[PDB]
RNA sequence: GCAGUCAAGCGUUCAUAGCGACAUUGCUUUUUGAUUCUUCGAUGUCGGCUCUUCCUAUCAUACCGAAGCAGAAUUCGGUAA
RNA sequence: UUCAUCUAGACAGCCGGACGGUGGCCAUGGAAGUCGGAAUCCGCUAAGGAGUGUGUAACAACUCACCGGCCGAAUGAACUA
């Protein structure tokens, strides 16, 4: 019905405030400092009481209407992604045969070199985006740490890393070696 | 379908399916067999009281079977009750008497064998002895127009059948031979119903009169005018005392001796 | 070791056969203009028709018969497995519905060449095509019915084994829900993973071994075999029975360990029902866990097949245990050697 | 739907009682209400309770009762009774029952986790009496219960017996769900009612935990 | 606390349905014969089998009430024949010939109104 | 070929007095005792070699996706000349 | 435009709860609501209809609603162009 404004009370704590100019938002945090460009939705923020944010969003009769909620969720991903982070604790539940996974270093990209993958001798150099540390197993058998500081730089690559061993004939029940996400938890245990 | 209901429980004991067309009539015989006439042009015998399974399919009639009659039909309708009006003291006696009455009517050559007659729009009637055999005893031809209704006498000796042709025709019930025509009706004869005494048959016709005919003599016993319009239905009481009628005129007329 | 199954490819019933629909569609479709002259644009659709013809033609009605033997081949046991699936009913309905749609192609080709007549008025052609489509429809309807049954049992034959009666075969059967986890599984490597199995509580655990250079292997159907045919108005029990009827060396299984006081007294007078049927069949009794046998039912059960009392030809019995791994090789060996000195020695 | 129901029983009581319930259930709740032939418990609402009583000073019918309806903003309910105070108060302090209760609560006792093949009986019961888990509940533990499991030839097992529940510990939405799979009661449901109200006395008296 | 069955008739040979867990200490045997004599009258209802046993004591504690004492109350030694076989050849049986059973059936103490069991003679006995 | 369910219009006013289109779901093989020439023994007897170009209702090869996909083999659909 | 529900807590996302007599009858090959047929009885309530899944060879376990707590501002589905 063509709404004039759809302001949303965004709760933003101190110490992790953002910079507002045009359509660019700054991510301020001790744990890594990254940026983000937004040129497809055209948003505008307004400061009135530091924490809360009250603005005016027009066009409410198509697909816009509440185009603040779709941004507010992205804002929280930059606040809880620099403080709480996003540690995707993925567990490698597989039998068959002990796969020798050795991640090497190359031009600071860390290409995951998978040797002998269920009888395959193909080296799948999966590209890894910067901003996330990847470890191995320490106390728990088969566990990879995907602790990053972003969403479109960690979860985006994880989706391509999972669907990189797609087989024409075989699928998922051929062997219980499918790489699935156990629990999408966070870095901070308390939060 | 013909559905068999347990009266007390309102439960469906069996759903007799198999008929391709509408089931226009059903009679339930003394043997525990259900006989039906249907639009599929079949006459069927079912072991109803029993399994609810279809024993026989008789395809014989050329067109829809609208009405059927048992040689036992009247006796079974009444049960134990007859002209005397005596009702037995206990339930066992009531059943035994009813069975006794059934046997008298049904026995040919001393053995129970219920006979069945069916009528089709084809003007054809087939006389069947289903217990004895699938083959029809005879085919009864002769009507100019449709046979709307057919009835055996309570004793099952003779059959009077009401036909559209303005005659009600008499046939020997056992063999199916043609005895005679009861002319007298000017118009189509819709139904016939026999007396408890088995001497007479009452008909109601389009000509708006009821006619009681002494079948034995084959002469018209009594003509009972009175209805303004067509008389659709006739019935003769179990006690024999009254004949009831109803029809297009909408008024019931009961007739007495 | 096979018969004449698991060779027929997939068969589209009715829902997966929507091809006829598609074809009729394009057909009624047409609408061409014909090049050359605009006054002689009446000559073409005849070719159109011949086409549709050939099409449905090849269609099917020959691939159905393939993969299926005969109603009267050699042994009835080969068709007994189908009795517990589609039943002689769908059976004949096998070759039955077979010849069914079979001649169906007959009527097909028939009306086919039939219309065939004329090669003028593409329109009339549309009507002809519509008629053909309708005809096709009135068929695969009831078709796909039993045809559904078809596809079913079709895939079906992938878990059901198939031995060969034209060679040596050692019938091995046991009773589940006792302790076959560390007894019967010591011979083979069968284990339930994905493939399910109804009827009994467990699945199909057929044992196998390769000693010297012989070949002894046979499946088992527990349940139906452990009860008379009269008791089972069908099912597979009877399955168990025919199963038996097959064989060369039937090996009966017993258990005198008393798991919960399940002794045998009623099934004693049951072995005589299959006793005269064993004209050239060797018998063998294997009792599991023979050490905790208490003298309370020992002086009564021994008068069965253990001692020379009733319904016993005079064979050799074995009392040991393969669960504790006590001479498991000797037990397996002394259960098929008799067959070597019988049917093999004579023939 | 039913709209009115409380007004059906207005002038038939005199000693209306209000009961406070913690962990509400059903098989252990109808062990008292079904026993008495004049004590109907009303648990669920909070504003319909004072329909025939009143919540204000202009919509009431009795004196000193509108102030009681304001304290009915919790998990408490009324009781359709009219018996003596002493004969119903002592009965409340004699009924105990242990159950699973509600999660997000520091529950006592310590439950150990067995290593190897999982079961569905308990922890104090030996593995020689337990029953193996059937092949059905598998993806419900790889996301909801987030427990690291390891299947071994069909049968699903685990790796390390990591304890997740003990004395004085609260979780989230799987605290009282992992105990239901086995069959071990956590907290103990104790009857802790509130106060009451008398029509003849027109006074109130806070009892038990309601005492301020 | 635990129930277990086998084959129709505790005889067979070895094709029973008894996995593990032996009731009453070790080696039951006689335990399974205790439930056979705890059928009061004659055997009939055997649908969803039950077997209750206390702590180290195999006793009887299974009372069908309205599951086994109903068919035998229809003056018929066997059981159900075909479908909807109320009584033997009647419809309205004496209510006093079943109200005595419902009186004892109150050890559970879950209901309240006594007029509930005897009120189900058309929607239970005739169905 | 025939016969239902759903009922948008019409019936001066009103869906079911009399009627009732365009779909979908069955049975049956009689175009209504077939109005005077009609359901037939009749294959259109106009094509081939060499050379150039183009399209899709896509048989095969490459890249995804069905199914009790075990492996192997076979079949089907969509995007491509 | 025509309408339930809409300050005695509407309508979502969650938590909690989802109870007995009784193991209700024909088929034990399996089948204690969950592949058919015979079909939609009482009592106790704020609420509980023999029922649309997952499939170990049968329960409790998981998936859920007329009616609640929390949240406190508009509205669940079916048409016409």
């Amino acid at each position: 019905m063509k709404y004039i404004q759809t302001e949303q009370q965004i709760e933003v704590p101190e110490g992790v405030t953002v910079s507002i100019k045009s359509r660019i938002v700054k991510v301020v945090g001790p744990r890594g400092t990254l940026t983000k460009n937004l040129k497809h939705i055209d948003v505008t923020f307004t400061k009135v009481n530091n924490q809360l944010i009250k603005v005016a969003v027009h066009n409410g009769g198509r697909k816009h209407v509440a185009a603040l909620r779709t941004v507010k969720s992205l804002v929280d991903n930059m606040i809880t992604g620099v403080t709480k982070g996003y540690k995707y604790k993925m567990r490698y539940v597989y039998a068959h045969f002990p796969i020798n996974v050795n991640i090497v270093e190359k031009d600071g990209a860390k290409f995951i070199e998978v040797r002998n993958f269920l009888g395959d001798k193909k080296i799948r150099n999966v590209p890894v985006r910067d901003g996330v540390t990847i470890e191995f197993s320490t106390n728990v058998k088969d566990e990879i740490v995907l602790s990053g500081n972003s969403v479109e730089d960690v979860s985006q690559n994880a989706a391509d890393l999972q669907q990189i061993c797609r087989v024409r004939n075989k699928d998922i029940r051929k062997f219980l070696d499918g790489i699935y996400v156990s629990h999408k938890g966070f870095i901070t245990e308390d939060l | 379908t013909i559905k068999i209901w347990d009266t007390v429980s309102r439960v469906c004991q069996y759903t007799m399916s198999g008929h391709t067309n509408s089931v226009s009539c059903v009679k339930w015989g003394g043997q525990g067999l259900l006989y039906s006439g249907s639009h599929d042009r079949t006459v069927r015998v079912w072991d109803i009281n029993s399994q609810g399974r279809c024993i026989n399919i008789l395809k014989s009639h050329a067109h829809w079977v609208n009405h059927l009659s048992l040689s036992t039909d009247y006796a079974l309708r009444i049960g134990a009750f007859d002209h005397t009006g005596k009702k037995p003291s206990t339930p066992e006696e009531a059943q035994k008497k009813a069975l006794e009455n059934y046997e008298k009517i049904c026995k040919k050559n001393g053995n129970s064998e219920e006979m069945m007659v069916t009528a089709s729009d084809d003007y054809t009637m087939f006389l069947w002895n289903p217990l004895k055999s699938t083959k029809p005893i005879a085919r009864m031809t002769g009507h100019q127009k449709l046979v709307n209704h057919v009835a055996f006498s309570p004793d099952g000796r003779y059959i009077v059948s009401a036909s559209f042709d303005n005659s009600i025709k008499l046939w020997d019930g056992r063999d199916g031979k043609f005895i005679s025509t009861f002319r007298g009706h000017v118009a189509s004869v819709y139904q016939v119903a026999w007396s408890s005494d088995c001497r007479l048959l009452v008909s109601c016709s389009k000509d708006t009169t009821l006619k009681v005919w002494d079948v034995r003599t084959r002469k018209l016993s009594v003509d009972l005018p009175g209805h303004k319009d067509e008389v659709y239905t006739v019935d003769w009481s179990v006690d024999g005392k009254r004949v009831c009628s109803g029809g297009k005129d909408k008024m019931v007329r009961l007739w007495t001796h | 070791m096979q018969l004449s199954w698991k060779d027929i490819p997939t068969v589209a019933p009715a829902n997966d056969l929507l091809d006829i629909v598609l074809n009729r569609t394009q057909r009624k479709t047409p609408t061409v203009i014909r090049p050359g002259f605009k006054i002689t644009r009446i000559r073409a659709f005849y070719m159109r028709k011949v086409k549709y013809t050939g099409e449905g033609f090849v269609e099917k009605f020959e691939d159905i018969l393939k993969g299926f033997p005969n109603i009267n081949d050699v042994h009835p046991f080969h068709r007994d497995l189908m009795d517990t699936l589609y039943e002689k009913n769908h059976y004949k309905i096998s070759l039955a519905a077979i010849s069914r749609a079979k001649s169906l192609v007959e009527q097909v080709a028939r009306d086919y060449v039939r219309l065939l007549k004329f090669g003028q008025s593409l329109f009339q052609c549309k009507q002809l095509k519509r008629a053909a489509l309708g005809r096709m429809a009135t068929i695969v309807k009831k078709l796909r019915d039993p045809l559904a049954y078809l596809e079913q049992v079709r895939q079906h034959i992938g878990r059901l084994p198939s031995i060969d009666p034209n060679t040596r075969t050692l019938l091995i059967c046991g009773y589940p829900n006792v302790g076959k986890s560390s007894f019967l599984r010591c011979i083979t490597k069968s284990d339930v993973d994905v493939q399910p199995y109804a009827f009994t509580t467990k699945s199909l655990y057929v044992g196998h071994f390769d000693y010297k250079y012989l070949r002894f292997q046979a499946i088992d159907t527990p349940g139906i075999l452990d009860r008379p045919t009269e008791e089972m108005n069908n099912i597979e029990m009877q399955s168990i029975y025919a199963i038996a009827h097959l064989r060369s060396c039937v090996l009966y299984f017993m258990d005198l360990s008393e798991q919960c006081g399940f002794t045998i007294e009623a099934q004693v007078k049951l072995f005589h029902s299959i006793k005269p049927l064993f004209a050239n069949k060797s018998v063998m009794v294997v009792i599991n866990k023979t050490d905790i046998i208490r003298p309370e039912d020992l002086d009564e059960e021994r008068a069965q097949l253990l001692e020379s009392v009733k319904e016993v030809p005079g064979v050799e019995i074995m009392t040991s245990s393969c669960q504790l791994e006590e001479n498991v090789m000797e037990v397996r060996n002394k259960a098929c050697e008799k067959l070597l000195a019988s049917r093999i020695e004579n023939k | 739907r039913i709209f009115d129901e409380v007004r059906e029983a207005l002038d038939t009581y005199r000693y209306v009682w209000v009961l406070h319930l913690d962990d509400v259930r059903t098989p252990v709740l109808q062990e008292i209400r079904t026993s008495w032939a004049g004590s109907k418990l009303i648990m669920g609402k909070r504003k319909v309770l004072q329909k025939a009583l009143g919540e204000k000073r202009e919509e009431e019918y009795k004196e000193n009762l509108y102030q009681l309806s304001k304290l009915c903003s919790g998990v408490t309910g009324l009781l359709f009774t009219d018996e003596d105070v002493n004969t119903v108060k002592e009965y409340f302090k004699s009924y105990v029952r242990s159950d699973y209760s509600r999660p997000n609560t520091k529950a006592p006792l310590t439950f150990t986790i067995p290593e190897g093949i999982v079961y569905s009986r308990g922890g104090q019961i030996p593995a020689e009496e337990d029953v193996p888990m059937i092949h059905s509940l598998e993806p419900t533990m790889r996301n909801k219960f987030e427990i690291p499991t390891k299947i071994k030839a069909g049968k699903i097992t685990i790796d390390s017996p990591y304890l997740v529940c003990t004395e004085g510990e609260k979780l989230d939405v799987r605290q009282a769900l992992i105990l239901k799979q086995f069959g071990i009661a956590a907290s103990e449901f104790k009857v802790k009612v509130s106060a009451y109200y008398d029509n003849d006395s027109s006074t109130v008296e806070s009892t038990n935990i309601n005492m301020e | 606390y635990l129930y277990l069955r086998a084959v129709g008739g505790e005889v067979g040979a070895s094709a029973a349905l008894a996995p593990k867990i032996g009731p009453l200490g070790l080696s039951p045997k006689k335990v399974g014969e205790d439930i056979a004599k705890a059928t009061k009258e004659f055997k009939g209802i055997k649908v969803t089998v039950q077997l209750k046993i206390q702590n180290r004591q195999a006793a009887a504690s299974v009372v069908p009430s309205a599951s086994s004492l109903v068919i035998t109350a229809l003056k018929e030694p066997p059981r159900d024949r075909k479908k909807d076989k109320n009584v033997k050849h009647s419809g309205n049986i004496q209510l006093d010939e079943i109200i005595e059973i419902a009186r004892q059936m109150r050890d559970k103490s879950f209901g309240r109104t006594l007029a509930s069991v005897t009120k189900e003679i058309l929607g239970t006995a005739q169905s």
